[PDB]
RNA sequence: CGAGCUGGAGAUACGCUUUGACUCGGGGAUGUCCGAAUGGGGAAACCCACCUCGUAAGAGGUAUCCGCAAGGAUGGGAACUCAGGGAACUGAAACAUCUCAGUACCUGAAGGAGAAGAAAGAGAAUUCGAUUCCGUUAGUAGCGGCGAGCGAACCCGGAUCAGCCCAAUCAAGCCGAAGUGGCUGGAAAGCUACACCUCAGAAGGUGAGAGUCCUGUAGGCGAACGAGAGGUCGUUGUUCGUGAAACGAUGACUGAAUCCGCGCGGACCACCGCGCAAGGCUAAAUACUCCCAGUGACCGAUAGCGCAUAGUACCGUGAGGGAAAGGUGAAAAGAACCCCGGGAGGGGAGUGAAAGAGAACCUGAAACCGUGGACUUACAAGCAGUCAUGGCACCUUAUGCGUGUUAUGGCGUGCCUAUUGAAGCAUGAGCCGGCGACUUAGACCUGACGUGCGAGCUUAAGUUGAAAAACGGAGGCGGAGC
RNA sequence: GUAGGGGAGCGUUCAGUCCGCGGAGAAGCCAUACCGGAAGGAGUGGUGGAGCCGACUGAAGUGCGGAUGCCGGCAUGAGU
């Protein structure tokens, strides 16, 4: 017997082309243009996984010597008063009081202070 | 194409007849077999009726109106009836012509 | 009424190892198959020699083969079955079908017992084995 | 460990196939005999040979934009089918002992169910047809199983035509494919059921 | 045969038919001109004659090769058959003997088959008993720039089965069993309730899915009158390539015996053994498929034949080459009439279940071209995405969930091929759709898995049954090596 | 992880078997935010208008982005 193609390569292609939403002109409207897209898009997706962790981080650290300098000191310094104050682990969330509350920032920042110097 | 072969140009009635039309619509109506055409299988009884349009310019008047025309069918009518319903046929003899072979069933008048 | 899955000619199996599936060449995209260059869609480069060892190694030789006899052990007719007899037509239908060709007798098993056997040759030690352990080897003219 | 229907009532005999049937060996039997029935038509003009055309083209090169030889390849829409299929067989000889080991493998099956072995349709009476429904009536073939007749009687068989019942099968000229093939199996006619060997 | 018919033809008019049309089966009778072509010519289908019979019309004859004459031959056939003649690419990883291969092709003769055939044989048992074919022996024996590679036969199993003569039933065709009501539906053949037939539940059709509605099927009938010699030189055939080369065969030269005779047995001799050439026929088993029927883990419109029909259109001086194209509806009920327009085309009305079927008539993807809406864009540097966040919009696997879109930030060198090394200014590609590449074979070899028997295992050709498999032990493999 | 070797599977046509579905709407087509580890698979809706899914087993003309690939349709250059 035959077997042709008939209906499994259309609905092969049409799950691509749906893949390409916004993507610009033949990009999402041609099947070998808009496959060829995706196979960069792969390598972009996977990368940026781990990327936005590393991304996130810095933004973190920014707030953070941001308000650590409003009280005359500086992430390098803070941090580390936290570090000798071995009591003081909060390293996640602590971007987040230094922008909200700044009450409770300051606090921190006096403690850090004293495990230093 | 094919065509009415599906038989073998073979009838179960005559231009003559009285028949009673089974399935679809006009079922159970019945009447006299004015046309018989047995390559094509068609039948023209006084069965079912068409209004069929005029497209006559210069055919005898521009007046080609709607005309009052009976349309052709196939075995969609079961042949010949006498105990008021449709049947087969099984008994032939002859009546006073010997050459000649009758029809009949549960009965025996056609 | 219910779905159901019922046994018989829908519940034959295939019988696990009886026979796997072929090599389609498409295992991912990656599948451009056999070398890459010089193993090309032509029939065979050849397989045998000329010089590859075969040529370069010697002999005119002489080929003969006359008569080859069938070996009908010792061990055959002792050890186990019991004197059925020798003849012709009986050791055939014990165990020793091959036309063509004429019998042997030789000397491998080691039982000792009375038989009489009906071969077309046997070795020095074969027919000084039958006789010593009682019994007569018949050789024809 | 089989008893009779109608004319005796003895049975008994023959040493099943062990242990409580193998499916694996009927399926190497099925596959066999589907095989063997399988023609080998194959309507295809493989060959860039085969197919209707002429042999040389539009020049090696400079024609600019090409490198062909002639309209019969398979890359070309119409011709050749290279690697199509050509008339063959699938016949193949299964060793004797597993066709014999086979039905007796499937009759196995229909003991551990419903089997049935009978001595003469007396029960019947000319074909008639109306009458073998009589007789199964009796013996509990209502139509809720396909059926296997296995009779020697020419007179037996003529009454087996119908629907979701029966396929009668001659002259002890049985099959392990029509035997699971139907539900029940009328193994009837105790020629070939007794005595072999 | 028993009522319709008047070809496809979708088309009106004239008519024909139970004093039996039409169609089907079987004979006849007419059969222009060309073509073997045949009176002569000729650039086929046209010119031009003569002779006999005849009232003109018109009819008959006029070719060569065989034979007394009756009567035969020319020419055409898809493939198959034998014959005369006979390549090269290719393999030999170069090439020259060798291989491809006595293949392809040309030519001759013929038939439904042909060929071959009645032992001066095979051959090593003082077995066999015409030929062809199939299995097998056996990739054995052997041939071989002893290289590539080529490759028998006897025995055995099997299909079929003969030896004779001379010279001195199937087509035309007819008969053929048995269902009715309600329901869903445009439409019943489906559903449902009770019913029957079955030697017939194969199949097609009928508004949808059919045992019982039509055609049929199982089964039966059925036709007037219809078919079924040795030698030397040169060479060669088969495993036969100058080899130790026998034997057949024959172009040139020679040239015997006649049964106490001749030929053969692989130089050659003797012995032992097999057989009678120099005359002819001979069915069956075998081969092929233009044609016909049946069937299919064959195709279903780029498939399948080149063609759903066309060797056409088109191309070519010619030989030759050569397409693509399918689909209203159940039924034409093929849309009268109205409106814009010269028309084309549309909108209605009507038919229909549907016109979401309207004649560019089944479905109607994608590329591609548009109209409308949402969110957006005129300080911007860009493999066109990706991640993150904000803005706007929306709510039918879908309200914390997203979906669409959008601003800004970060990051970011198409794909394939080829390659030490590809974004590469290296290859390919305009886009989409479809078509498009690791197969099949062999009683082949070798291995993994698997099953059945197991010191044993197994059949091939065939034969008989075939809604199906059984038989068949010829032979093959273990079984002892050197 | 490239050549390559080994393993488990998804999908298509045909087939045998079983379970079914369908004019109160089959295949195909179209949309989708659902499921599965992937090939993939389902629900709902829309079109279509007469055929078809699932499971086991069998067989293949069984999976395409490439070949200056073949056939066909349509773009660009350009209202030049
Ligand atoms: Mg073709
Ligand atoms: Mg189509
Ligand atoms: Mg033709
Ligand atoms: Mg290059
Ligand atoms: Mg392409």
């Amino acid at each position: 017997p035959r077997a042709k193609t008939g209906i499994v390569r259309r609905r092969r292609h049409k799950k691509v082309l749906k893949r390409a939403k916004g993507f610009w002109g033949s990009r999402s409207k041609q099947y070998r243009n808009a496959f060829q897209t995706l196979l960069n898009a792969a390598t972009y997706e996977y990368r940026d996984r781990r990327n936005k962790k590393r991304d996130f981080r810095r933004l973190w650290i920014q707030r953070i010597n941001a308000g650590a300098r409003l009280h005359g000191m500086n992430y390098s310094t803070f941090i580390n008063g936290l570090k000798r104050a071995n009591i003081d682990l909060n390293r996640k969330v602590l971007a987040d009081i230094a922008a909200r509350e700044p009450e409770a920032f300051k606090a921190l920042v006096d403690a850090s202070r004293n495990a230093r110097q | 194409p094919s065509a009415g072969s599906h038989h073998n140009d073979k009838l179960h009635f005559k231009k003559g007849d009285t028949v009673i039309v089974l399935s679809g619509k006009h079922k159970g109506q019945t009447g006299k077999v004015l046309l018989a055409l047995p390559r094509d299988q068609k039948v023209v009884v006084e069965g079912v009726n068409v209004i069929t349009k005029n497209v006559k310019p210069s055919m005898t008047n521009p007046q080609g109106g709607q005309e009052q025309r009976e349309l052709a069918l196939h075995a969609s009518k079961v042949a010949l009836v006498d105990p008021e319903t449709g049947k087969a046929t099984r008994v032939r003899k002859q009546i006073v012509d010997g050459k000649k072979v009758r029809v009949a069933v549960a009965s025996g008048k056609t | 009424h219910d779905l159901k899955p019922t046994p018989g000619s829908r519940k034959d199996r295939k019988r696990v190892g009886r026979g796997p599936g072929g090599t389609d060449k498409t295992a991912g995209r990656g599948h451009k198959g056999q070398k890459s260059r010089s193993g090309a869609g032509k029939g065979a480069f050849f397989e045998g020699g000329r010089s590859r060892l075969i040529a370069r190694l010697p002999k005119r030789g002489f080929n003969n083969v006359g008569t080859t006899y069938e070996v009908v052990k010792l061990s055959q007719l002792q050890d186990l079955e019991d004197t059925t007899f020798d003849r012709d037509t009986l050791e055939a239908y014990r165990l020793v079908r091959r036309k063509n060709r004429p019998v042997k007798l030789l000397a491998s098993g080691e039982i000792s017992r009375a038989v009489t056997v009906h071969v077309d040759a046997a070795s020095a030690a074969a027919i000084k084995a039958v006789e010593a352990a009682g019994g007569r080897v018949v050789l024809p003219e | 460990a089989q008893i009779n229907v109608i004319g005796q009532n003895g049975g008994r005999t023959i040493e099943l196939p062990l242990p409580e049937v193998n499916s694996g060996v009927l399926h190497e039997v099925v596959t066999w005999q589907l095989a063997s029935r399988r023609r080998g038509t194959a309507s295809t003009r493989t060959r860039a040979q085969v197919s209707k055309t002429g042999r040389k083209m539009y020049g090696q090169k400079g024609t600019g934009n090409a490198r062909h030889g002639d309209r019969s390849v398979p890359t070309f829409v119409g011709g050749g089918v290279a690697f199509g299929p050509k008339p063959r067989s699938y016949d193949y000889t299964l060793p004797r002992q597993v066709r014999q080991l086979g039905l007796a493998m499937a009759i196995a099956s229909r003991q551990e169910g419903g089997k049935l072995v009978a001595v003469d349709g007396f029960d019947i009476a000319d074909a008639k047809t109306k009458n073998f429904i009589s007789w199964a009536k009796q013996n509990g073939l209502d139509g809720t199983e396909k059926v296997l007749l296995v009779t020697d009687d020419e007179n037996t068989r003529r009454a087996a035509r119908n629907v979701s019942w029966v396929s009668v099968l001659p002259v002890a000229g049985v099959n392990v494919y029509d035997i699971l093939r139907h539900d029940r199996l009328v193994i009837d006619a105790a020629a070939l059921e007794i005595v072999e060997e």
